[PDB]
């Protein structure tokens, strides 16, 4: 099974460079080329360039030629994209994708894709989140069902992931996309819908992971007391 | 019939 | 090199949706089609003008003639909503481009009134000398809402930050709005309200600093 695993999210200051990696397995790395694709938030796909895993030749789109270096290391079965002299407007998600075409392939096109790598560029520094419980009041239930949650406040950069009870609860979970505030910091919320009779006796914990700051928080959400 | 482009400097007719 | 696509195509359930892609060198080069659904990597649905990868449903087909390639979705279903991009090389063949992209909407989906969940500042946040009101809007359709905030019976705009709506997995939409206050502001009003208006109707939730449940 073809597998492409990209490196994790990055944050850089303007003028820095970043080298993203794309580790390939499950096929002969030197037989195929690797594409690199950019997608700025809320915009379309932009093809950046590609490289032969075998002979290492590259081509770059007009937009990125002279700003990026695509390379490959066959002994590590990995393709690389380096973006030089970043500015804040460079913030985007980047994808690698294997070209399936070959003299002896019945298919062509980018069949297999990496999971994406977010790169954020800002003069601001990384900031871990402040996590607060969102406890449902007696007035705020929905009958036999109640919504409780966690506020993940004032962090930077994206992304943040939230699970509940270490993943024992998934079907009632709704994790909302973050808002980007005027301060340049993000906030998001996650709620889980649970039995209303369970509130005083079942334990609910949101597990917050902010890898850019090396931070994880397990926040216990207790019924409103007074 | 058309030219298939599979990599930098690598292409062939089907 | 631009591959021109219509920004939007709508289709009724069970009808045939067609997405075109125009480019000057399509007569000599193959077209490829990618489907990208909310929050996922693109998926290859048609390659070399008219061939279909394994595992792609038979209702996807493609053709290309002259300077226009066309992606056809026969008997379109709700799961076919997404952004569709064609792809091809420029004249040199050294570079690919993606087309301008098409959002496919499937008509006739059920209207859904928004669920509104409003949380006051937690005592934990207030004890940290901060206060945030959290208004969470989920499971609405179509995907447009307006959110307004009130303090007592007066509008509030200062401190409000609202997201754009985003498609959930179940094809409805969600959004959120935050009102940031000092603890002093919070305690100095009888209540605060989050008012969500959707298709001409409004759901308003209220919280009060005297409510500690
Ligand atoms: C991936 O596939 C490769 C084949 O190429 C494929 O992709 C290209 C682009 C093209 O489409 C082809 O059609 C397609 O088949 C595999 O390549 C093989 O690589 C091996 C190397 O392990 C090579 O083996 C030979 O090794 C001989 C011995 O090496 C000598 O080196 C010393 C030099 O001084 C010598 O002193 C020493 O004593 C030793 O004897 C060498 O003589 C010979 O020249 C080769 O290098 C195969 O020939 C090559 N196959 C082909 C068809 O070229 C590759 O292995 C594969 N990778 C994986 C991980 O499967």
């Amino acid at each position: 099974q073809v597998q492409l695993v990209q490196s994790g999210a990055e944050v850089k200051k303007p003028g820095a460079s970043v080298k993203i990696s794309c580790k390939a397995s499950g096929y002969n790395f030197t037989t195929y080329a690797m594409h690199w694709v950019r997608q700025a938030p809320g915009q379309g796909l932009e093809w950046m360039g590609w490289i032969n895993g075998g002979n290492g030749d590259t081509r770059y789109s007009q937009k990125f030629r002279g700003r990026v270096t695509i390379s490959r290391d066959t002994s590590a079965s990995t393709a690389y994209m380096e973006l030089h002299s970043l500015t804040s407007e460079d913030t985007a998600l980047f994808y690698c994708a294997r070209e399936s075409g070959d003299y002896y392939s019945e298919i062509s096109g980018a069949l297999d894709w990496g999971q994406g790598t977010l790169v954020t560029v800002s003069s601001a520094s990384t900031k871990g989140p402040s996590v607060f419980p969102l406890a449902p009041s007696s007035k705020s239930t929905s009958g036999g069902t109640a919504a409780l949650g966690c506020l993940v406040k004032d962090y930077f950069p994206e992304p943040v992931t939230v699970s509940w009870n270490s993943g024992a609860l998934t079907s009632g979970v709704h994790t909302f996309p973050a808002v980007l505030q005027s301060s340049g910091l993000y906030s998001l919320s996650s709620v889980v819908t649970v039995p209303s009779s369970s509130l005083g006796t079942q334990t609910y914990i949101c597990n917050v992971n902010h890898k850019p700051s090396n931070t994880k928080v397990d926040k216990r959400v207790e019924p409103k007391s007074c | 019939r058309k030219r298939i482009h599979i990599g930098p400097g690598r292409a062939f007719y089907t | 090199y631009e591959l021109t696509q219509p920004p939007s195509v709508s289709v009724s359930p069970g009808q045939t949706a067609r997405i075109t892609c125009s480019g000057d060198v399509l007569p000599k080069k193959y077209a490829y089609w990618y489907q990208q659904k909310s929050g996922l990597a693109p998926v290859l649905v048609i390659y070399e003008d008219n061939r279909r990868p394994s595992g792609i449903p038979e209702r996807f087909s493609g053709s290309s003639s002259g300077t226009m390639a066309t992606l056809t979705i026969s008997g379109a279903q709700v799961e076919d909503e997404g952004d569709y991009y064609c792809s091809s090389t420029d004249s040199s063949g050294d570079h690919y481009v993606f087309g301008t992209g098409t959002k496919v909407t499937v008509l006739g989906q059920p209207k859904a009134n928004p669920s509104v969940t409003l949380f006051p500042p937690s005592s934990e946040e207030l004890q940290a000398n901060k206060a945030t009101l959290v208004c969470l809007i989920s499971d609405f359709y179509p995907g447009a809402v307006t959110v307004a905030w009130k303090a007592d019976s007066s509008p509030v705009k200062a401190g409000v930050e609202t997201t754009t709506p985003s498609k959930q997995s179940n094809n409805k939409y969600a959004a959120s709005s935050y009102l940031s206050l000092t603890p002093e502001q919070w305690k100095s009003h009888r209540s605060y309200s989050c008012q969500v208006t959707h298709e001409g109707s409004t759901v308003e939730k209220t919280v009060a600093p005297t409510e500690c449940s």
